[PDB]
């Protein structure tokens, strides 16, 4: 999930955008 | 600003800024 991908490891725009509505 | 470790309020803030008037969902447990 988002914590594993963006907190515990380095985030990306590609990944953040997947959580936009 | 998104190409780093983003935790807690910092992650929510990034989602807010990136997603704009779309909004977003923040699901940390899953």
């Amino acid at each position: 999930g988002i914590v594993e991908q963006c907190c515990t490891s380095i985030c990306s725009l590609y990944q953040l955008e997947n959580y936009c509505n | 600003f998104v190409n780093q470790h983003l935790c807690g309020s910092h992650l929510v803030e990034a989602l807010y800024l990136v997603c704009g008037e779309r909004g977003f969902f923040y699901t940390p447990k899953a």
